[PDB]
């Protein structure tokens, strides 16, 4: 659970980010491609899994989008990200284990471009984010 | 496990980029701050009641230094990494009974500070050869039942 | 997060186990210990390991004694362990891998005792308790 | 891995016990109930879009079944598990893609439905032998980096 100074420190990160959260995203989807190809079954409909191919560059913001979405439900994450869990657990049946994966890559990135932002306590309400993410997009599953 | 060129390089290149000492102690300090339930293996270790007593305790800099020590070992053994870490991997796992998802979580805290300090250098195709190599790592650390 | 046929499932074979759970639990933690011997060390502070004996047999109470607690609060379990985590995942810094070790064997114990209660469907509601129980348990962690 | 003349014996026996047909759809229509996202590595099976579509799917009872021969062929060779698997492991990690947790979540299913099958003659002795064995099978289903 999500204490008070996680969810400030959170939403103090996704400020800092704005300018470049598409291209985060983008960026982090073609580290999940690259470094994790055990992923690259989800998303081979698609024309093009290049790092910076315009699939990569539109479905990273889409990803963005949808954290965006969990940042302003942040108080209820299991209520607010339902569809996405329905998309994701049912319809897409994703393994679980990618969830943790995509996380990785992104504080990777986030992480690359933003060093003095990781700070141990800081890096510990990300994660904590990032897992109750997982958690909330896990509930359709069964 | 068979290296490319690249892999072989982007690995030794990474090391040769890192202080030890300064980033053996920062990644083990992440993991017993990000995921607490791992300070259990380190009971006498010092005082680790909160954040900013896991940063300044010296025992946890001095094994963070251990540790990286340890992975410049496989980085000087890279055709022989089973062999090479066959006693860490008995005593990580036949002695201290390390859960085997710990070697992943203190990995992932290895990378986000390495990731830190290379920025733009530490790329797609570099984590690449890096995962790969804490992957071989990790796998040769873990139990074995073969 | 359950539904209201888990709950009743959950609930279901609690009162079908309910004259053994005391044993249940005794062999349910002794199956833990001999299969996942990973476990001792939190344990080894009794002077006797070996299934059979008192500490096996009353501390498998009181797991089971944790578990019918869990049952009683079983809508919602982050409130009602909130002290067994903070000794569990706080105090003992138990890794999260053992709930998922302990739960397994409880499950094996009670399969071969209740086997017509096996059922794929009534399985996956105990998991998703079991599951739940640990997620709770996990609170305290961070 | 040292087998003890109790674990050969006892792998021997439970496998003696089961029915491949019936224990093998059984083991896999649970994975893919108990554990639903499973399913997608199956996606050409069939309709697995309920519990009762899974359960009377003969699909899945052709390859539950094929599941329980491929064990078989570690029952048989106990000591060399590793070797006889080689094609497997390349099947399920460089081919398919099988995030390794689910090997683990299909052996907890095999486990439960040996359990309540066998019933009391399932102890925990029993269970620590069947426990390894699963162990080791799902090391060498998983990638081979060594
Ligand atoms: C941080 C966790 C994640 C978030 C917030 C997220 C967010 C989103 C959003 C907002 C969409 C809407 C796009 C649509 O309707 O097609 C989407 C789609 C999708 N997601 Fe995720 N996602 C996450 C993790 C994952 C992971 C780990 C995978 C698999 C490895 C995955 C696979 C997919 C796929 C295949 C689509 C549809 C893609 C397409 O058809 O272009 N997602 N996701
Ligand atoms: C890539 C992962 C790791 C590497 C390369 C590594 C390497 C090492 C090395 C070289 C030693 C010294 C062993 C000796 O004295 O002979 C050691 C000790 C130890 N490691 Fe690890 N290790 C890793 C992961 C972990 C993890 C994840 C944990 C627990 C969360 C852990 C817990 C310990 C403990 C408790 C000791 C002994 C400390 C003592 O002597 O008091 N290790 N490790
Ligand atoms: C569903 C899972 C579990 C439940 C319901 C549960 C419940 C309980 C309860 C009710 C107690 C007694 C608290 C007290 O003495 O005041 C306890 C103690 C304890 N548990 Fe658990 N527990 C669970 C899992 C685990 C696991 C997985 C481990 C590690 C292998 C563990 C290790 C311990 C230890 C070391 C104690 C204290 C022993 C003692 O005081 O004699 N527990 N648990
Ligand atoms: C105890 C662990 C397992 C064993 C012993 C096992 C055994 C086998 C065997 C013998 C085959 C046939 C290979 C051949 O054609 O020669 C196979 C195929 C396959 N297995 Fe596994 N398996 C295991 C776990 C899993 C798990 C957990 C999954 C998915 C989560 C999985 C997914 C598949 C798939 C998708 C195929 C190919 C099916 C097709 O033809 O479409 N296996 N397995």
């Amino acid at each position: 659970s999500l204490s008070s100074k996680d969810k400030d420190a959170v939403k103090a990160l996704w400020g800092k980010i704005a300018d470049k959260a598409e291209e985060i995203g983008a960026d982090a989807l073609g580290r999940m491609l690259a470094v994790y190809p055990q992923t690259k079954t989800y998303f081979s409909h698609w024309k093009d899994l290049s790092p910076g191919s315009a699939p990569v560059n539109k479905h990273g913001k889409t990803i963005m989008g949808g954290l965006v979405d969990a940042v302003a439900s942040i108080d209820d994450l299991n209520a607010g990200l339902l569809a996405l869990s329905e998309l994701h657990a049912f319809t897409l049946r994703v393994d679980p284990a990618n969830f943790k994966i995509l996380s990785h890559c992104i504080l990777v990135q986030l992480a690359v471009k933003f060093p003095k932002d990781f700070t141990p306590e800081v890096h510990l309400s990300y994660d904590k984010f990032f897992s109750a993410v997982a958690r909330a997009l896990a509930e359709k599953y069964r | 496990v068979v290296w490319t060129d690249f892999e072989r390089a982007t690995i030794a290149d990474i090391f040769s980029k890192l202080d030890y000492e300064a980033v053996g102690g920062a990644t083990l300090a992440r993991c017993l701050i990000v995921y607490p339930w791992t300070q259990r293996y380190f009971g006498n270790f010092g005082n680790l009641y909160n954040a900013a007593a896991i940063m300044g305790n010296p025992m946890i800099a001095k094994h963070g230094t251990t540790i990286l020590h340890g992975l410049d070992r496989a980085v000087k053994n890279m055709d022989n990494i089973k062999a090479t870490y066959a006693e860490l991997s008995v005593l990580h796992s036949e002695k201290l009974h390390v859960d085997p998802d710990n070697f992943k979580l203190l990995s992932d805290c290895l990378t986000i500070v390495v990731a830190a300090q290379l920025g733009k250098a530490f790329s797609g195709e570099v984590q690449a050869a890096f995962q790969k190599f804490l992957s071989v790592v990790v796998s040769a650390l873990g139990k074995q039942y073969h």
